[PDB]
RNA sequence: CGAUGUCGGCUCGUCGCAUCCUGGGGCUGAAGAAGGUCCCAAGGGUUGGGCUGUUCGCCCAUUAAAGCGGCACGCGAGCUG
RNA sequence: CGCUGAAAGCAUCUAAGCGGGAAGCCCGCCCCAAGAUGAGGCCUCCCGGCAGCCGGUAAGGACCCGGGAAGACCA
């Protein structure tokens, strides 16, 4: 009686707006859906996780001074190439970039783990090219 | 931000009141417009230009379709102005005037697998006193174990020149409408008929 | 004794309290107070108050200043606010041209000042400068970049003073 | 600016007032004017 | 494994892994991780019911 | 210790700031100018020469200044010895 | 360095706020750049026998020269 392995199904889209909510926290739970822990059948080996499509991705917020105090570094390879970026900064640059990094460093390592951030889609604003892929609403 | 293509012909000095000013001779018009960038249409505004024109049986079909969908005739080379709309049809030197203040971009005069000191300009070694066979070598290129690594873009041999690299701020000397030449104050990059393009400078 | 203290309200004062936000239309203009959603806005005919849901110092704090902000509101839309500033030094003085403010007070060019929405720049001498307004806050900013182009020296009563500002200079030579 | 570690009041009119979370001792006096560091 | 698909399934029904674990314990049932797991992917009725006895169990 | 080549010079840098100049500011026994001190600040610069193997230092003439240090007292499969 | 200002009747540059403020940081200037595997965007051109397969093929390209301020070769 081996344990259970589920058949391929087609992962089911899911909307979810980060306006209001908390940066970590629905970034976890962003976490969780996409790594598909929700769904009894879930596998470990197997990218089976939900696409997700988060919209409003600007609007989340941040307890305490994190807008200045939390600095979204980066590297090049050249001396000095330490890129110093302020959370507000990185806000009116790149909003979403910030809920996918976010969600980035919450997702495991490896290529199963980059397949799940490809199946993940940030957009800041309301709108989401998606419509057709029918993204269903879930509040988190 | 208006700008035409040309071409350098070779420089030269001129006497503009009693100083010998050298410049360079610049074949820029007649450029004719082929495309515009329109944002909605290509998210940004720019144009495309047409410099020298080419024999129509060495045009392949897609370039041909790529003019008839304007009314330009078949031409060799093909660029973009970022951000300038030239309301006529063939931007030509009539937008420049004397005096005024262009930045130009041309290939450099590509000095093929250059040395280290050509390209960077590092001192090398001595010509004497015992230098063993490192007359023009770097020298060293980095630390002992810590880090143990050589950094990214460490100055060291490979291509210096025959690259994209516009020089700024330069002076428009004279326009020769009729020949649609240009004499601009000082050099500009590239070889005598190789191409370039002029725009208004970005300085103030 | 002060968020404690009522907030009498006399018209012409129009107080109408929005969620974070009083709307207070005076005879000199209108404007709309930043409110505290924990501090609660008594609006009654008269006189309008302020109540601190606890007694923290986040409450006392935002009490106090509730009140003191909204009394200068209705103060500001009502009557609203000016402020005079002493030129001094020889030939330094002053004058309007059009609504910016031209101030000579020794440098390489004079200086204009630009009055930004209303800011009043009353020109009584080429001495003595007076600007007014709606806002209390912003005739204090406007007139402290005033005093900060040509500040007061050390040494000599050679520049802009504040109505009311002192001038207590050391020694020179 | 007196900037030390024992910021303290020296005049009457030496108050103290913890600004910007720093705590700096403003006076009247300027030689009193003191920051914490 | 089996604790994640189980906790998964439990969640699914409004308590979580530790609760479910500590009723079936209360509620006097000995089945194991595997056959829990294999019930909730498989048996989401009978795996139901035995949420039913979980939440019985408080 | 079945090898991690040791001072110095050269070449090439990169980095820390406990900043020498350049930027900003506070206080002054800050009249002005020039200063002192401290604060923030590492983008750039930080000369040439005589002596000595020297680093270091002194001196010479300057300079805005003629910084201090880490990088195996950086760097010999880069050089010299 | 400030405006407003309570806690704390006063004052307070701060605690709510707003501002000024440096060879500093970001942009801005030039250069590279879609392997940016997130591989982007626009224009133009092309159209069957046995998710494919094969076919000559379209557009086009390549090889081959003749060269080139392009170049080690390659490009
Ligand atoms: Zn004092």
């Amino acid at each position: 009686m081996k344990t259970y392995v589920p058949k391929q199904v087609e992962p089911r889209w899911v909307l979810i707006d980060a306006e209001g909510k908390t940066l970590g926290r629905l970034a976890t739970k962003i976490a969780t859906l996409l790594r598909g822990k929700h769904r009894p059948d879930w596998t470990p080996n197997v990218a089976m996780g939900d696409f997700v499509v988060v919209v409003n991705a600007d609007k989340i917020r941040v307890t305490g001074k994190k807008l200045e105090q939390k600095i979204y570094t980066r590297y090049s390879g050249y001396p000095g190439g330490l890129k110093k970026i302020p959370l507000e900064k990185m806000l009116a640059t790149h909003p979403e970039r910030v809920l996918e990094h976010a969600v980035k460093g919450m997702l495991p390592k490896g290529p199963l783990g980059r397949r799940l951030f490809k199946r993940l889609k940030v957009y800041a604003g309301p709108d989401h090219p998606h419509q057709a892929q029918r993204p269903e609403k879930l509040e988190v | 931000m208006k700008g035409i293509l040309g071409v350098k012909v070779g420089m030269t000095r001129i006497f503009r009141d009693d100083r010998a000013v050298p410049v360079t001779v610049i074949l820029a018009g007649p450029c004719p417009v082929v495309q515009r960038r329109t944002p909605e249409k290509d998210g940004y505004t720019a144009v495309q230009l047409g410099f020298l024109p080419q024999n129509p049986k060495r045009v392949n079909r897609p370039l041909k379709g790529h003019f008839a969908k304007a009314g330009v005739e078949p031409v060799r080379i093909l660029r973009e102005i970022r951000d300038f709309n030239p309301e006529g049809d063939t931007v030509t030197v009539e937008i420049f005037k004397p005096g005024e203040r262009v930045d130009v971009t041309g290939t450099s005069k590509g000095r093929g697998f250059a040395g280290v000191m050509k390209r960077w300009n590092f001192a090398g070694g001595p010509d004497s006193h015992g230098a063993h066979k490192i007359h023009r070598h770097p020298g060293s290129i980095g630390n002992r174990k810590t880090p143990g690594r050589v950094y990214k873009g460490k100055k060291m041999a490979g291509h210096y020149g025959a690259e994209r690299v516009t020089v700024m701020n330069l002076e428009v000397v004279d326009v020769i409408p009729e020949e649609n030449l240009l004499l601009v104050k000082g050099a500009v990059p590239g070889p005598n008929g190789g191409l370039v393009i002029v725009r208004e400078t970005k300085k103030a | 004794r002060i968020g404690r203290l009522p907030i009498p309200v006399p018209k012409g004062v129009s107080v109408e309290v929005a969620p974070g936000r009083v709307k207070v239309k005076g005879p000199k203009g209108e404007l709309e107070v930043p409110v505290s959603p924990e501090m609660r806005v008594v609006v009654e005919e008269g006189v309008v108050r302020v109540e601190r849901p606890s007694d923290e110092r986040r409450h006392k704090s935002l009490h106090g200043l509730t009140r003191t902000l909204i009394a200068n509101a209705v103060k500001g839309v009502s009557e609203g606010y000016s402020k005079e500033l002493l030129i001094k030094g020889i030939g330094y003085r002053a004058r309007l041209v059009g609504r910016a403010l031209e101030l000579t007070v020794g440098f390489s060019h004079p200086v204009v000042v630009e009055p930004p929405e209303g800011i009043t720049f009353e020109v009584p001498e080429p001495t003595r400068v007076r600007v007014s307004g709606i806002d209390k806050q912003k005739v204090g900013q406007v007139a402290a970049n005033i005093r900060a182009i040509r500040k007061p020296s050390a040494y000599h009563e050679k520049g802009i003073y504040y109505a009311g500002e002192p001038v207590r200079l050391k020694p020179g030579k | 600016m007196k900037v030390r570690a024992s910021v303290k009041r020296i005049c009457d009119k030496c108050k103290v007032i913890r600004r910007h979370g720093r705590v700096y001792v403003i006076c009247e006096n300027p030689k009193h004017k003191q920051r914490q560091g | 494994l089996w604790i994640v698909r189980i906790n998964a399934a439990c969640r699914q029904h409004g308590l979580n892994y530790s609760t479910f674990i500590h009723g079936l314990k209360k509620a006097g049932i000995e089945v194991d991780r595997k056959n829990l797991a294999d019930l909730a992917v498989r048996e989401p009725q009978v795996f139901a019911e035995l949420v039913e006895r979980a939440k019985a169990a408080q």
